[PDB]
RNA sequence: AUUCCGGUUGAUCCUGCCGGAGGCCACUGCUAUGGGGGUCCGACUAAGCCAUGCGAGUCAUGGGGCGCGCGCGCGCACCGGCGGACGGCUCAGUAACACGUCGGUAACCUACCCUCGGGAGGGGGAUAACCCCGGGAAACUGGGGCUAAUCCCCCAUAGGCCUGAGGUACUGGAAGGUCCUCAGGCCGAAAGGGGCAUGCCCGCCCGAGGAUGGGCCGGCGGCCGAUUAGGUAGUUGGUGGGGUAACGGCCCACCAAGCCGAAGAUCGGUACGGGCCAUGAGAGUGGGAGCCCGGAGAUGGACACUGAGACACGGGUCCAGGCCCUACGGGGCGCAGCAGGCGCGAAACCUCCGCAAUGCGGGCAACCGCGACGGGGGGACCCCCAGUGCCGUGGCAGCCACGGCUUUUCCGGAGUGUAAAAAGCUCCGGGAAUAAGGGCUGGGCAAGGCCGGUGGCAGCCGCCGCGGUAAUACCGGCGGCCCGAGUGGUGGCCGCUAUUAUUGGGCCUAAAGCGUCCGUAGCCGGGCCCGUAAGUCCCUGGCGAAAUCCCACGGCUCAACCGUGGGGCUUGCUGG
RNA sequence: AGUGGCGAAGGCGCCCGGCUGGAACGGGUCCGACGGUGAGGGACGAAGGCCAGGGGAGCGAACCGGAUUAGAUACCCGGGUAG
RNA sequence: GAGCCUGGGCUCCGUGAGGGGGGAGAAGUCGUAACAAGGUAGCCGUAGGGGAACCUACGGCUCGAUC
RNA sequence: AGCCGAGGGAACUCGGCAAAUUGGCCCCGUAACUUCGGGAGAAGGGGUGCCUGCGGGUGUGUAACCCGCAGGUCGCAGUGAC
RNA sequence: GCCCUGCAGCAGGGGCCAAGGGUGGGGGUGUUCACCCAUUAAAGGGGAACGUGAGCUGGGUUUAGACCGUCGUGAGACAGGU
């Protein structure tokens, strides 16, 4: 036969062109500071993974079926996206925007520690940041619901200074 | 497909458009075998010579086949002595 | 086309039972021939250098096995593709560790740390009996092994009982029947490495092998080849599980 | 040489192609045609598959008849109707099955001399 | 996303095909900053052709010699032992018990390894190295003298095989299979060698079993063709034999007339098979080079020696075909092993470093070797993560300027890393500095009714259709849209397609009911009672390698990747 | 003489007699699922055409004439071979 | 049991004096058979005839109009 | 009127005239074309003696006739001449 | 063996003396002749009752038989063919 190769891990759409579409994209990606199309994309195939586990969970039979239903809400818990006491029909609510909104460069925004989601991509990218004593140079990073609170500046780096002019311009705002 | 150039040649388009598309004969190195190809742009062919050697592939139609108001041409030149048509018939490059 | 016997393991193509990474290397070391079979044993090299430990590189862990300080069943072994299998004693006096070695319920291979005591004794389970010149009763036993017993005593002895020997020097003590009241331990199959009481025993025609049933502590019935069922007492454990 | 490995034919009548060269370990070798011999008895010792020894019989003197536990050793003198092929017996081919006749009578062979390479037969009544 | 959009008319509803719009693989145009991971890189065409050098050795704990040193050691070739039958490469042939799965051998072999039970007695011989002469262009090779062994030979004893007659100890589901006794015969062992030291280590032979690795047999399953209908003559079977390691028309003598087939034989075509892969909501359709298992091959075609194992991938003999050296008398070689060059063709990399890791062989060991393997180098192979600036103010409606900040990337260094390097990682210094393109712009289909030019010519065009002097459809400028380190073009498979229809299509008039009837096989078949349990359903035992698929947790900054567990896959087989 | 009837279809019309095939209705008659369809295979099958033997009134392919007609190898008219 | 020679059987390929049909092509001629009762209603089957579309005869269909 | 003829093999001649070649029996195998009867002994290929032994058919038969097998052996040659 | 030349050499062209020797083998046709092929120094031609049938051959030359075409009422004919 034929081993297998790696295979990508987002869906492009079946239209290219249709307008409504375009629009909302374009929203999302204007807000959220996107550098591309693909990112959007892959959160979205993310979003319709869980979604198809849950179809496909919901009303079957079965010890494993069981198991596997507790492992997908202890995994939503754990990433921040449904509460505990969250049912199986829960999942099927869920939207990209609260995808989006579990990225590094969006939490970094929305905590201050930035003015805006174009600076928090640059510090996070030439390492100004830190998430639970480690530095993380990715903006798409998924935090998790216990990383949340130990997000900060790195220990070696200028924001660290209470002085700093650009830190002082940020402080500004809030 | 390679090729080598036998005679630059022109055909007419059906009705009711009126044209000359402008072709030439090739001979394929392959197995000796002479069709017609197509050599698009204006211009293209001030830029083709004979004996000079070409590739030759599909011009894109139904079910693999001819296209448009051309009659019975199923192929299309890209290559004229290892250079790009489209940059021969712009301007950019030269022909060796 | 094969002109003759193999010499090389691809680390892809080694058995299930082994504790391995598959796709680390290329190669894996081949058993050579010996006490057990491919499909219950594993070589000396890979315990001591992964189960255990002691070497990190295949050099040191034959300067080791070489210096003589790795005994099996009692004995000195030096080579590293020796096969160590189900029940065998693993020891190391300059540490005064000793192991025995059984099967997981996965299917796995493991050691199970016991006691000096308990080192010196080891069971064997009795696969079948021949006849040999001289009027004598040779025993041929689940390692392989084999060991000669007289005619006088030759009604004590039958193919699925199990003897118990210090081993060293292969002396018999406490030979254990198979009956219905006996404590077993399961070697294989799918119901591996669970044990319990013999309940019943049922044969079948032409050539088909003979099952099992067994009572387990909670009281779950289930069933095994008898050929599987390996005793190890007859109402509790004679060596620890 | 004498390959003695597989047919060509399938039983429906059909023709075979082998798709692959013939081993060493599919082949046999020529009969051993045991006659009864003159002066000397010959053997051929041959070495086979696994390192193994096998003894060939080509020229026969003497056979060991038995007749109801008891054994005598004795000459042969001619073949007498070997039921394997008319030729043998006028040939003087030693076989088992073959009836013989002996100074102390006539016998049958029990034994394959090609393989084993001594005579042995029991006497007739 | 279980989806529709354009096209036959002056207008309409239908049938039906073409085209658009998505994915994967290969070639190619234009363009290109960085790190990481992986089972990618002459498979499609030539299983075509060459040069240079490498890819298989090791043992002073088997033996003699010589040399270099200091009775001890270091080296050189030689005799001898083991290995060289694995590894690696390729898919020409093969429609077959070749492959897959379940079983069987009570019809067979097995050096290296394990266990137990037993042995090592007595005698002989030669020859390589070495010395004296050489022959031949080389490839190769003659005579005489001398000498060792774990080299070779003989005798004996153990032991092995055949047959006949008895007995009844063992195993097993089932025995003359093993055991005991007798008899007649054939074949027929061994290195008491080596090291240490005052018993131990390494080895030799016989027997019983196991393991490992194979040979042989059976049941079930897997492409197209009827413009291929009869095929088979050792062919089907029997008796008796030979040969084989072993069953067997495998081969022979004799006796018969059987074997296969319209449920497709035979013949031909095509092709290595599977685990798997691609695609799709699925049912399904198509493929099966790269990783694992199996099979076959080494210019084509045949035949043998040695060995546990070969009719031998770096060995032998012959014929055909080609190539090379030659003092012309004669000799040598096949690149489907690695790197390199040629050619064929649309189409595929360095004549690099190393045995440090994984393993193999040899060796008591210490260690040696390995174009396997590992490491780097080249390449728009697949996948993951990022960059080509950020903030504020004034002016417009993304840009210019002003003022600041940062350094992932860039340049230059020190440590760590590494077999050695390199990259990567930590730190230091400088500095917005070093880094966007491709296609489209009439409708399908997101985006201009703006300028200059040309003028039914020139050109565009998947399809519909534009252009004929006012061009939103050609060329170009300026703007704008899509995607983005990528974006377009050509060819193939899937989907689109309920245009192959089991799920799930149609046949009055659109393509389509044989001119009508009888009936063979097959398919479909009325109601009740009794039995059986083959199909069918449930439960339990033994199998269906690993990798690949889904889920969670853990280790690389997360991720891709790797590990630990739980399920699934192998279309199923078999005991109850 | 029909919008009629029989027949598997093709197709079947003066009267009388003989031989024969099938269907419908009526039926507390008999058998007791013997049924449907039907690949391959077979039977029947308008006109016309062929073989052999007869017959030949009317009609009439081919052909032979006369008109029409720009032309007439046709339509119209008069004869006529096969059938 | 190679290879050589010889007589055999399928398949594919490459050429041939001369002949035969088909398909496309701004545009050469002869007539006007089919659409209206298309100027003799059209069509099926068979047979004969004719520069060519076509004509005639026997049997059939309406997918044929007017009183 | 007859026999042989090295190397060539129809160059002879209007023309292979004349001469040569093949030849009996058994087994195998057999084209186009066809009025399906033939063509056809198509073509083409193998074998054949003597002696020693075994077997079959009919038959009452070591009377007589006919049909097969195996082995040994000699020659340039076994329908050895006709 | 010599002479002239629009004769450099190799060759060509045109003329004089000279008949001692040579001038062949094949394909289609009855052919002589003519045409063609490969060689060759060249492959000259004429006369002798178109040399040579009391030397050979007998292909051709329309005696007697027969067929086709054409001419002729016909019997028949043909400086036509077979």
């Amino acid at each position: 036969g034929d081993p297998k190769r790696q295979r990508k891990k987002y869906e492009t759409p079946s239209h290219p062109w249709i307008k409504e579409r375009l629009d909302r994209e374009r929203v999302l990606k204007r807000n959220y500071a996107l550098k591309n199309k693909k990112e959007l994309w892959r959160h979205e195939t993310q979003l319709k993974e869980f979604r198809r586990r849950a179809r496909r969970l919901l009303a079957a039979r079965g010890k494993q079926a069981e198991i596997e239903r507790q492992q997908l809400l202890q995994r939503l818990y754990r990433l921040g996206l449904l509460p505990a006491d969250a049912v199986l029909d829960d999942v099927l609510s869920l939207t990209v925007e609260d995808v989006l909104e579990r990225r590094l460069q969006t939490i970094v925004y929305r905590k201050g520690l930035a003015r805006t989601m174009k600076q928090a991509r640059q510090l996070i990218v030439h390492g100004h940041i830190e998430v639970n004593g480690q530095v993380i140079r990715s903006p798409g990073y998924l935090v998790l619901r216990e990383e949340e609170d130990t997000i900060t500046y790195a220990k070696g780096s200028p924001f660290a200074k209470e002085g700093h002019p650009e830190r002082m311009v940020i402080e500004q705002a809030k | 497909a390679r090729g080598i150039v036998l005679e630059k040649i022109a055909v007419e388009a059906k009705q009711p458009n009126s044209a000359m598309r402008k072709a030439v004969r090739v001979q394929l190195i392959k197995n000796g075998k002479v069709v017609t190809a197509f050599t698009p742009g204006d211009g293209a062919i001030n830029h083709i010579d004979e004996h000079d050697e070409v590739i030759i592939e599909g011009i894109g139609g139904p079910k693999g086949g001819s296209m448009g108001d051309i009659p019975g041409i199923r192929y299309k030149v890209v290559k004229v002595n290892r250079v790009s048509l489209k940059e021969l018939v712009k301007g950019r490059k030269e022909k060796p | 086309a094969r002109k003759g016997p193999k010499r090389h393991l691809k680390r892809l193509a080694a058995p299930t039972s082994w504790y391995i990474h598959r796709k680390a290397y290329k190669w894996a070391v081949r058993p050579s021939p010996g006490p057990h079979s491919m499909k219950t044993s594993i070589p000396l090299i890979y315990i001591v250098r992964d189960y255990l430990g002691y070497a990190k590189t295949a050099r040191e862990a034959r300067k080791i096995l070489n210096e003589g300080k790795i005994l099996v069943d009692g004995r000195v072994r030096k080579d590293y593709k020796f096969p160590v299998g189900i029940m065998d004693v693993v020891s190391i006096p300059e540490t005064g560790e000793h192991y025995r070695v059984l099967p997981n319920r996965i299917g796995k291979l493991i050691l199970h740390p016991i006691s000096e005591e308990e080192a010196k004794l080891k069971p064997f389970r009795i696969n079948n009996k021949r006849m040999v010149k001289g009027a004598k009763v040779q025993l041929n036993l689940h390692d392989g092994s084999n060991h000669l017993v007289s005619l006088a005593e030759k009604d004590a002895y039958k193919t699925s009982y199990t003897v118990i020997m210090q081993v060293p020097e292969r002396q018999i003590v406490k030979v254990l029947p198979f009956e219905v009241g006996a404590y077993v331990f399961v070697t294989q199959g799918k119901n591996v490495a669970r044990k319990g009481k013999i309940v019943e025993v049922r044969q079948f025609p032409m050539g088909w092998p003979d099952v099992v049933t067994i009572e387990d502590e909670n009281g779950e019935l289930f069933d095994t080849l008898k050929e599987y069922a390996f005793v190890i007492g007859k109402d509790k454990p004679e060596i620890s599980l | 040489a004498i390959w003695q490995g597989r047919s060509l034919k399938k039983p429906s009548g059909g023709r075979i192609i082998l798709a692959r060269k013939k081993r060493k370990r599919e082949l046999g070798r020529e009969p051993a045609n045991t006659k009864v011999g003159e002066d000397r008895e010959k053997r051929k010792i041959i070495r086979t598959y696994g390192g193994n020894r096998k003894v060939r019989l080509v020229e026969a003197l003497y056979a060991n008849v038995f007749e109801g536990g008891k054994g005598k050793k004795v000459k042969i003198l001619n073949v007498v109707e070997n039921p394997a092929n008319r030729q043998y017996a006028r040939r003087n081919i030693i076989t088992k099955g073959a009836i013989i006749e002996t100074e102390i009578g006539k016998a049958i062979v029990t034994s394959r001399p090609g393989q084993d390479g001594v005579v042995n037969a029991v006497l007739i009544k």
